[PDB]
């Protein structure tokens, strides 16, 4: 469907506004080696599995908690979150590091508050997991190494032809038409080489990070129109990491694209993902339909969907959509630490199994555009792949490539 | 007098003692 | 712990580079060739060519040119490996032995950098004042050609130029003065820099910086008298000097990009050019006498010689000989006559020599059932394309010409015949179809067909195309095993792709079919989403479509599985079973990959493989009626292609030009460590394998109960090399090992380059030495010795005759081993 997309800001959600006064923000960063063993404290109660390049806000209310991040703050001002397989045996085989960005300690009312806006940084496998006196556990763990590899043509690319491998007046007009004539000579070009291999041009052009990047483009301008090429990173890495940060999926299916070492499958993966799953069902009900992707769009500048921190310190996967269905509203609309600014929410359960299933925002004024949208927790949804196909070849949730 | 109760994972608001404690146990369940 | 053995059956044959000069002698007229690891060097004759020496190195030859030093009685070859392995080489000849020594040695690889994108170049100085080589953006490493430097030293250079397409050194410059072409935001440029040895750095240019043409691809260094540079690109060819321009447009090019070139005339008179479509053309330079005594350029002109092998490189060779080094056909030397044939080229073919590279795909068989064993392979590419015949003799080749790209190849006994897939290209004509541009085999097929099928003929409607472009056609040939006619040619559908060939009887159904696999190719959405299986019978010297199944995907691969036909489908994999109605019927699903290209079966268990991510195993339950996961592996690394060895150990190449083998376990342990493979062999091979089949070209013994090797694996490449590679057992590996160690610690190295390095798996991020496998090669050299350094070898070593007693060791015993080894190719 084609709704409205203009009157908001993009970039109010982003900034967290709901947490307060502006927090007394770091810069100074910090990387280890690959295959490096390093010591790391680790969050307890982070349900959540994080990506990295994925920004995470944390409301903390323990006093364990507060003093190791005083402990973290003057410190490298990082920590491990852990990838929660089972949360009912709390096993955890994989995680990520996160680097602590801006920090506010609150005393009023009583109670010690401190709120946290943190980003993920390193992919990690977990060695040991020790237990310390105080509370607070110990990881040791092993970093995961990036592997990149050269373009497949590297290995059989003739001498002759090296030269004038690189491409005049490198990018293309914007232009789609400009841009389909320049994929096509592209793919002449850069994949020649191809015919002396067992394989064609066009598998090869499946297995580029560029044309990946590209497909990949196309379908998050469908989500929304206020997007740039500048935006997104040029890095397929980082690119990568930050197109699977905001694709809702299922817990098991982020763990398995995680694991993941090459940027080229991650993309692929992605995009396959992207085709596949059509269908956004109540993980509880699994037969519960409650939207579809033509009814996905980006309220933010990150992405659709993003990770935001309630009152209590619990965190939501939450996505933006248009149009939701198959729910009963409970409660009355509230402004109460909206994520959302300018927007009141009201809480949404299955009208079958009576299960969350996220928010609904409504517009406080009258001028604001859209009036009206929905916010589903990541954790309460399900992705469906469609049915149908003559209905003589059935499938189950797997994620492909 | 004893106002509204709501639960701390979703704001969930109800009335009677245990209906929350019955919603919070769909939460945390798998 | 498993362990295996490799050799080479036939020596790459792809030309890769060519050079003259005066190597052997100041008198001697030597034209030098490379091919990947080996280098054979020739004396020219009015007649031919006359071999001297052939010699086989431990890198890939990436440059290879040849320099005049001051106070030097003849000229030194340089050489530069693709492990960054860089060597000066002279000729010396005493009596009939005739040995190549090394001056200078090293390696230049540096710690970190960029691997250019337009590969290594490499560059000498007219006068031989230094060499420089770009390795890495950004960086121009520099090595004085002082004799001193025997270490080879050398220092790099920060360029603010990043993506460089091109760099040459000037000749009559004072200054060793080099110019470049490269690329920035605003445009490709040309620019110059003075390279200064005492200031260790660069200088400024003593020109300008211009601009060019957008598609500049190639700078030509002009001599003396006239200095300066040339320009080539797609559509123009400019000269620049200073304050000296020329600039010519000519239409006879445009066609194709200029790629290749060398000098014929050493004064700057006349230069040729190959193109991409083996076209080769005649660059020619005026000049004028002025007052003064300085010839200024008159202008240029160009003028299209003819047509020969699509060239990698070329080479004047004087009395108006040339040779036309080719990796995608045969070499070739013609000669150039002032006037034209009859048929209006000034070229005339005088020699071809066979050359296998690229071989796509093959196959083992017996045409005369002797037990011996014969090689089918499709090599060549384009009007190059055609069909190679191998045997013992030594070896014995017999070629077959086709004029269009061959894809898959396969036998049928019953019939007599083989088939192949094919491709050619035409162009979109005047009207709405297309035309052919020179004769293949399937337009002068005995018999033709066409493909009738109306599954797609709605649904995504066939989009335009513009005029000339260009198009595959694919075709599926029929020809004789003994007379090898082109009995029939089936043109396939449109905006379709042949990818799989197989041929079986399955079922109860006694007759031979050819199954073939295809996939609809659109311009839009990148892959498939359409595909068909067809089954074709060869009765009467004409094919008869039998049947046809769809499927909603590319079936890359098939084989024949217990009586059912297995096959791959994108992500899936799926069995079919053949009806008593004489069609298909599916079976049962597997899901989760990346891409199931590769596929292999033996017995019960299959084999499927990805591009990059390694492989799984699976193994078909009788009861169930499925399938049911066993293995897999996670190392990302471009596969090229895999092959079962045994129920244990796999083998597969990777992009590295290298051989990885993994194993499972069936042991109890944990489901964890059963369904993980181990990397229990690795090695560098130096080669881009494409196929792999089973059987060899010797005799199958039944006379030796006791065999040395068990296994036999045939191999084919890209450069045109094909090998054999074997399992051993534990025994003979660990002294073969040994043997490896005693005889490199002897052998003299082309290049002062050891062999434990050259034979180290290596990429990009890490560099391992090989384990689980013995080199061939080196095992055998150990015959052509001299018998003093063969005791040298042998000495001090512990042996076991006949597995008896282990005692000492002596030359007669291993040189016994050595023969019954060659004995296996
Ligand atoms: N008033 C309450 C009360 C309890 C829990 C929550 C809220 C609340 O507003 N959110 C979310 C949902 C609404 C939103 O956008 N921001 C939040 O923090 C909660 O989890
Ligand atoms: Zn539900
Ligand atoms: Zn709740």
């Amino acid at each position: 469907k084609k709704p409205n997309i203009i009157n908001f800001d993009t970039s109010l959600p982003t900034s967290h506004t709901y947490l307060g006064a502006d927090m007394e923000e770091f810069h100074g960063r910090t990387l280890h080696d690959d295959d490096s063993c390093q010591v790391i404290p680790v969050l307890p109660q982070v349900m959540m599995i994080l990506i990295p390049g994925q920004t995470l806000p944390l409301q903390l209310f323990h006093p364990q908690e507060v003093s190791m991040v005083r402990n973290l703050i003057q410190k490298d001002r990082t920590f491990a979150v852990l990838a929660y397989s089972n949360v009912q045996e709390r096993e955890a085989q994989f995680g990520t590091t996160a680097e602590i960005y801006a920090y506010r300690e609150e005393q009023d009312f009583g109670i010690e508050i401190v709120k946290v806006k943190a980003i993920g940084r390193q992919r990690f496998k977990v060695l040991e997991l020790r237990t310390q006196s105080d509370g607070i556990q110990q990881a040791k763990v092993q970093i995961l190494p990036e592997c990149v590899l050269p373009s497949t043509m590297s290995a059989v690319q003739l001498e002759s032809l090296n030269k004038c491998q690189i491409f005049p007046s490198k990018p293309v007009s914007r232009e789609d038409q400009c841009s389909y004539k320049w994929w096509q000579k592209y793919q002449k070009r850069k994949f020649h080489c191809a015919n002396l291999t067992s394989w064609p041009r066009w598998l090869y052009s499946l297995y580029d990070a560029e044309t990946l990047m590209d497909r990949i483009k196309k379908q998050l301008r469908e989500w929304d129109e206020n997007l740039k090429d500048d935006s997104l990173p040029s890095n397929p890495i980082d690119f990568s990491y930050r197109v699977a940060a905001c694709l809702p999926i299922d817990d098991v299916l982020r763990i398995q694209l995680l694991k993941i070492g090459s940027a080229i499958q991650r993309l692929r993966c992605e995009l396959d993902i992207m085709n596949k799953c059509t269908s956004l069902c109540c993980k509880q009900c699994q037969e519960t339909e409650i939207t579809t992707k033509n009814e996905i769009f980006s309220l933010s500048l990150c992405g659709p969907m993003a990770a935001y921190v309630n009152p209590h310190g619990y965190v939501h996967e939450t996505l933006t959509v248009y149009k939701a269905c198959n729910l009963n509203l409970i409660g009355r609309p509230s402004t109460e630490h909206s994520w959302f600014p300018g927007y009141a929410w009201t809480v949404a359960q299955c009208k079958i199994c009576a299960s969350h299933i996220g928010w609904k925002f409504t517009a406080t004024k009258k001028d604001m555009s859209p009036q009206k949208f929905w916010g589903l927790t990541r954790s309460a949804l399900l992705p469906t792949i469609p049915d149908t196909e003559d209905e003589i070849s059935p499938d189950k949730v797997i994620l492909c490539l | 007098g004893g106002r509204p109760l709501q639960c701390e994972i979703c704001g969930f608001t109800c009335r009677q003692k245990a209906s929350l404690n019955w919603h919070q146990r769909k939460h945390a369940e798998t | 712990m498993s362990y295996n053995y490799v050799v080479t059956a036939q020596k790459p044959t792809a030309v890769n580079g060519c050079v003259t000069g005066h190597f052997t002698s100041a008198e001697d007229l030597n034209l030098l060739i490379a091919k990947n690891t080996r280098l054979e060097i020739y004396v020219v004759t009015a007649e031919g060519l006359r071999p001297v020496k052939e010699v086989g190195m431990y890198g890939k030859i990436a440059v290879m040119e040849l320099f005049r030093p001051k106070g030097e009685s003849k000229d030194l070859l340089f050489i530069l490996t693709a492990k960054y392995n860089a060597c000066i080489l002279e000729y010396k000849q005493s009596g009939e032995s005739i040995d190549i020594i090394t001056r200078a040695h090293g390696n230049v690889q540096d710690r970190i950098g960029r691997p250019s994108e337009t590969g290594i170049i490499g560059i000498i100085d007219p006068e031989c004042r230094m060499i420089g080589l770009r390795l890495y953006d950004g960086l121009f490493k520099v090595i004085p050609l002082d004799r001193d430097n025997k270490e080879l030293k050398a220092f790099n250079i920060r360029l603010e130029e990043l993506h460089v397409i091109d760099v040459k050194f000037l000749y009559g410059c004072q200054a060793p003065t080099i110019c470049f072409v490269y690329q920035d935001p605003q445009g490709r440029h040309v620019k110059t820099y003075e390279v200064s040895l005492r200031e260790k750095e660069f200088n400024k240019g003593p020109w300008k910086q211009e601009n060019v043409e957008a598609e500049a691809s190639m700078v030509i260094a002009v001599p003396e008298p006239f200095g300066g540079a040339i320009i080539i690109g797609q559509e123009s060819i400019t000269y620049h000097n200073g304050d000296k321009y020329l600039a010519i447009a000519p239409p006879i090019i445009k066609q194709s990009t200029i790629v290749c070139h060398n000098r014929v005339d050493p004064n700057g008179s006349r230069y040729l050019l190959g193109d991409m479509e083996g076209r080769l053309f005649m660059l020619l330079l005026e000049k004028e006498e002025q007052m003064d005594g300085t010839v200024t350029l008159k202008d240029l002109r160009v003028e299209l010689l003819g047509e020969t092998s699509i060239a990698e490189c070329l080479t004047y060779l004087d009395n108006g000989v040339v040779f036309v080094g080719s990796r995608l056909g045969d070499s070739q030397l013609v000669k150039l006559n002032v006037d034209s044939n009859e048929q209006g080229s000034y070229v005339v073919a005088m020699e071809t020599f066979t050359n296998l590279g690229p071989i796509v795909d093959m196959c083992v068989v017996d045409l005369e059932r002797q037990g011996q064993g014969q090689l089918v392979t499709c090599s060549g590419a384009f009007k190059e394309g055609s069909l190679r015949i191998i045997r013992n003799g030594k070896l014995h080749i017999r070629t077959v010409p086709l004029y269009e790209s061959p894809r898959k190849i396969c036998y049928q006994e019953v019939s007599q015949c083989f088939g192949v897939l094919s491709s050619r290209i035409e162009v979109q004509d005047t009207s709405g179809g297309t035309t052919a541009l020179r004769p293949s085999a399937s337009t002068q097929a005995l018999s033709s067909s066409v493909s009738s099928s109306k599954l797609f003929s709605s649904s995504t409607a066939p989009h335009e195309t513009s005029f000339g472009e260009e198009v595959e056609v694919h075709n599926l040939l029929i020809i004789d095993q003994h007379t090898f006619e082109v009995l029939h040619a089936h043109q396939f559908l449109q905006n379709e792709y042949a990818l799989s060939l197989v041929s079986c009887k399955l079922g109860k159904d006694p007759n031979t079919y050819f199954i073939v696999g295809t996939a609809m190719v659109y311009p839009e959405e990148a892959e498939p989403k359409q595909g068909r299986i067809v089954v074709f019978q060869y009765s009467d010297g004409k094919l008869q479509t039998v049947a046809e199944k769809e499927v909603k995907g590319a079936v890359y691969s098939m084989v024949e599985f217990n009586g059912k036909l297995l096959a791959s489908i994108n992500s899936t994999v799926r069995l079919y079973e053949w009806t008593t109605e004489k069609e298909l019927r599916t079976e049962c699903n597997h899901y989760n990959n990346i891409m199931a290209l590769y596929l292999k079966t033996k017995g019960d268990f299959i084999l499927v493989g990805d591009l990059m991510r390694s492989v799984l195993l699976l193994a078909y339950k009788p009861m169930e009626g499925n399938f049911e996961e066993i293995a897999r592996d996670f190392n990302p690394n471009w596969m090229s292609a895999v092959e079962i060895l045994d129920d244990d150990n796999f083998l597969g190449a990777e992009n590295a030009f290298n051989l990885f083998v993994c194993q499972k376990d069936s042991a109890a342990t944990t489901d964890e460590e059963r369904q993980h493979l181990q990397e229990v062999g690795l090695f560098h091979l130096g080669e881009f394998v494409n196929v792999f089949c089973h059987g060899s070209l010797v005799m199958q013994n039944l006379g030796e109960t006791s065999t040395p090797t068990q296994g036999s694996v045939l191999f084919g490449t890209v450069n045109g090399m094909i090998g054999l590679v074997t399992s051993l057992s534990e025994s003979w590996y660990n002294l073969l090992l040994d043997m490896q160690n005693r005889l490199n610690k002897v052998i003299k190295s082309v290049g002062k380059i050891e062999h434990s390095f050259w034979r180290s798996f290596h990429t990009e991020r890490k560099t391992e030495p090989a384990t689980g496998f013995i080199d061939g090669d080196l095992i055998e050299s150990f015959l052509d010795i001299s018998r003093p350094k063969m005791q040298e070898v042998v000495a001090n070593l512990q042996y076991d005759d006949g597995s008896g007693m282990k005692r000492e060791a002596t030359a007669d015993d291993l040189i016994k081993v050595v023969e019954e080894l060659t004995r296996i190719h």
